[PDB]
RNA sequence: UAUUAAUCUAGAGUGUGGUAGGGAGUUUUGGAAUUUCAUGUGGAGCGGUGAAAUGCGUAGAUAUAUGAAGGAACACCAGUGGCGAAGGCGAAAACUUAGGCCAUUACUGACGCUUAGGCUUGAAAGUGUGGGGAGCAAAUAGGAUUAGAUACCCUAGUAGUCCACACCGUAAACGAUAGAUACUAGCUGUCGGGGCGAUCCCCUCGGUAGUGAAGUUAACACAUUAAGUAUCUCGCCUGG
RNA sequence: CUGCCGAUAAGGUCUUCAAAA
């Protein structure tokens, strides 16, 4: 499993901000990376595919939400995370 | 006649954990005379424990500690 | 005043109250609670002036971030309610806007129709008196 | 399924052997016929319900 | 993690087997914590496996990374001196999180103490234990619960406006309808 | 008009003049039943038995055949309606 | 109501702290039982049925004792049960991994429900390539029964049932009941977390059942897990 | 305690009525 503690501390805008959108997408990208590895290795586990698709769809909606409100921070998050492409 | 003393031991003691080399003589009581996991009416544990002991005894029965079909 | 239970409400503010009143009437219950919004408060104020409920009190927390209105129904001595039936007009989706010429009369004036034209919610009779119409929330008779 | 005779009497051995064989015969006859898995669960569920309801009234 | 192997070595000679266990331990286990070992003894196992009726049971309570299992697992079978081997990763057995919680542990100690008290009176030295109360029900409820009972998070709210309130109170239901009998 | 001694398991609508009371105690029933009978006797102009009376005359006995037990048991005589197939 | 400029946490999520699971995939391991073969003892039937006959058997069968090989499925535990969105999941272990329940003085601050089109999964049978094949058995052969039997019974018996990779995308895929939200008597069970501390039992928050009034229904019946009082969205119906 | 056991031409009545005693 991923060391969730280290990744969140990097993405914090300020301390105790353990529930923003930026920290959520950073955590989500790590789980996606791990799950893509696991699913590519196995290729017959479909519940993990369900989890991967659900997490991918959830990530898309939250970043889309962050585009309607405070679009500038969306620009900041995308260049660091490199999630678009 | 019968008895109402069919009551899970591990609850009164709060053992909380089953290991085959901590209550080995205890697990032989749950087993039948023909090396079978007695049902609830005879064995007496609550379903939660009954599942935990079953996994441990079958694990013991895989590690070759208790017979299969004979005494 | 204190409670013990969580207070929830539906997203649609007219039918949320409508279900509460109708269910309380049907279940012979008297005191019910829900979250407070300005439209629901206003419809209840004109409602209590016309005499369908006895008391209607809106309350707020000690932090000033939430308000919940806890109202009771006006039962007579024999325990049969004063409300007989409730039906909503301005349903979600289909917003009902009617000019004065097609302003409804509920049960030949026996019931009351709630119409929020321009000065908040307002009864049908005074709407006819002012000769001005608009949004029609619900029928109560 | 060994049961000792105890060499004190014979009948007692058959009084226990009747019980042991009946529970033995149940599974011996069960693994004689193939039912689909759904049907196999039905007979398992059927026997449990019969035994349960019967056990309620003697307790 | 914390692992636990129950190794099955053949029944040859004691001293040379212990050496076999040390050899089986030091070859594999790439990364490991402290490897405490015991020796349950000599028992005649139930079903003969590998045509052997006696075996030495060793238990290892080491700890380390997930790689400590693979080499040992593939080497156990090849070694003719080992009959069986079980890597019971104790972090997944039926109940571990409750065992680490300290509060639950002290309760188990208290339950042990109290239960031992009951069993003693029943199996009294010679005097008859008339109650024989064990499986049966207990006495009245525990006053501990009655007091230390939880209290709902009573969110306190403050009144702001009012109108018409009069608390008439009409709690006189199912009252008599007829009043005084009369003749036409 | 019908009067009754309801005992918590009655539909209050059917009775008119409800008289909250017991029905399982061979003592409570007699005291209350005689009380209604006592009104009838006073209306008919013959002396009362229990009503408007002091302590010494109300004593009544508990029929034969610690404290009296008004507990409802014998639940085992209510199995599931014969079913199954 | 819609638009825009902002504030708040109760909706919905996240973290910390408790926590139950046959949830899934990959790789290894185990014992009974059947079949075949090997070695002894043994001596005339075995097998099958409503009754029999094909069939197997002096080339020593059935049976009994030991051993070897191989494939398939995982008794008891196992339930007036658990998990998953559904199909489904039950010998043991390791690795990887999904969701869920309870308490939150924490955080973001409406980020939520539904979903045409699209994508993913989807019992069994069936297909293509390569392995595997103990047992069973569509097609097929024979013996019975029968007025006839291409069927029900019996003896044999290929594909198939199994694995890996590719398709097929249908089922009474059923709770014959789309999802989400708020409210509406009660009683009896059972499961999980939390509070107390022998259990047992009591309370709180949830899941799964039975009974049951108002209410609904053409009736059967549903009835806090609604087919009840209402809202949103999608799918679908218009005589045979 | 489970052998065997198949078929049955077409169309058709019959409620007159309560006004009432
Ligand atoms: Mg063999
Ligand atoms: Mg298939
Ligand atoms: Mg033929
Ligand atoms: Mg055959
Ligand atoms: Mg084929
Ligand atoms: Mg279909
Ligand atoms: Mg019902
Ligand atoms: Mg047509
Ligand atoms: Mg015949
Ligand atoms: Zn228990």
């Amino acid at each position: 499993q991923i060391d969730k503690n280290g990744i969140i501390k990097s993405a914090q805008l300020h301390d105790k901000d353990v529930g923003s959108i930026q920290v959520q997408v950073s955590l989500l990208t790590s789980q996606i990376k791990q799950l893509t590895d696991h699913l590519l290795a196995n290729k017959k586990d479909f519940i993990s595919k369900r989890g991967l698709y659900a997490k991918v769809s959830k990530r898309k909606r939250l970043l889309k939400y962050l585009k309607h409100n405070d679009l500038e921070a969306y620009r900041n998050l995308v260049k660091t995370l490199n999630l678009r492409g | 006649f019968k008895r109402s003393k069919k009551y899970c031991r591990f609850c009164a003691i709060g053992q909380l954990r089953i290991d085959l080399i901590d209550d080995l003589e205890a697990l032989k009581r749950f087993l039948s005379p023909y090396a079978k996991i007695n049902p609830r009416r005879i064995t007496g544990n609550c379903q939660m424990h009954q599942r935990h002991v079953a996994k441990a005894l079958k694990r013991a029965r895989y590690l070759a500690l208790v017979p299969f079909v004979k005494d | 005043i204190t409670t013990t239970k969580p207070i929830k409400a539906h997203f649609d503010p007219v039918a949320d109250l409508l279900t509460k009143i109708n269910n309380a009437r049907k279940a012979k219950l008297m005191t019910v609670t829900t979250i407070a919004s300005k439209l629901k408060i206003a419809i209840l104020e004109i409602l209590v002036k016309e005499g369908y409920l006895a008391n209607f009190q809106v309350l707020e927390n000690k932090s000033k971030t939430k308000r919940i209105v806890t109202f009771n129904l006006k039962y007579t001595q024999r325990r049969i309610p004063s409300i007989n039936g409730v039906k909503q007009i301005s349903k979600p989706g289909l917003r009902i806007y009617r000019p004065f010429e097609k302003l409804p009369l509920v049960l030949n004036g026996l019931g009351i129709a709630i119409i929020s034209t321009s000065d908040g919610v307002m009864t049908d009779k005074v709407a006819r008196l002012k000769k001005i119409g608009g949004e029609i929330l619900a029928y109560v008779w | 399924p060994k049961i000792e005779v105890k060499n004190d009497d014979l009948e007692l051995a058959l009084k226990k052997f009747k019980r042991v064989s009946l529970e033995i015969r149940r599974l011996a006859q069960r693994h004689e016929y193939h039912l689909r898995k759904g049907m196999r669960l039905r007979e398992k569920r059927k026997i449990a319900q019969k035994k349960r309801r019967k056990f309620r009234n003697m307790v | 993690m914390q692992y636990n192997i129950i190794l099955l070595v053949d029944g040859s000679l004691s001293l040379e087997q212990a050496n076999q266990v040390n050899e089986k331990q030091q070859q594999t286990l790439t990364n490991v914590e402290g490897l405490q070992t015991e020796y349950l003894g000599l028992k005649e196992l139930a079903y003969p496996i590998k045509k052997q009726l006696s075996a030495h049971y060793y238990r290892w309570k080491f700890s380390g990374d997930n790689q400590s299992t693979k080499d040992f697992k593939r080497t156990a079978n090849i070694n003719k001196q080992v009959l069986r081997e079980l890597i019971i990763n104790l972090e997944r057995e039926y109940g571990y999180l409750a065992s680490i919680n300290p509060k639950k542990q002290q309760l188990a100690l208290q339950k042990r103490a109290k239960y031992d008290e009951i069993i003693a009176r029943e199996n009294n030295p010679e005097n008859p234990d008339v109650p024989v109360t064990s499986g049966l029900a207990s006495t009245q409820p525990r006053l501990s619960r009655t007091e230390k009972a939880q209290k709902p998070k009573e969110e306190l709210w403050d009144v702001v406006q009012k109108m018409g309130n009069f608390d008439s109170v009409q709690a006189n239901p199912y009252r008599p309808r007829f009043k005084r009998f009369n003749a036409e | 008009p019908v009067v009754a001694l309801c005992n918590t398991n009655t539909n209050p609508e059917l009775v008119d003049f409800i008289i909250p009371a017991n029905n399982h105690q061979p003592q409570s029933t007699c005291l209350l039943m005689n009380l209604l009978a006592d009104a009838v006797a006073e209306a008919k102009a013959m002396p009362t038995m229990f009503a408007y009376k002091p302590d010494e005359e109300i004593q009544i006995e508990i029929p034969q055949k610690k404290q009296i037990t008004s507990q409802r048991l014998n639940i085992t005589r209510n199995p599931e309606v014969l079913t199954r197939e």
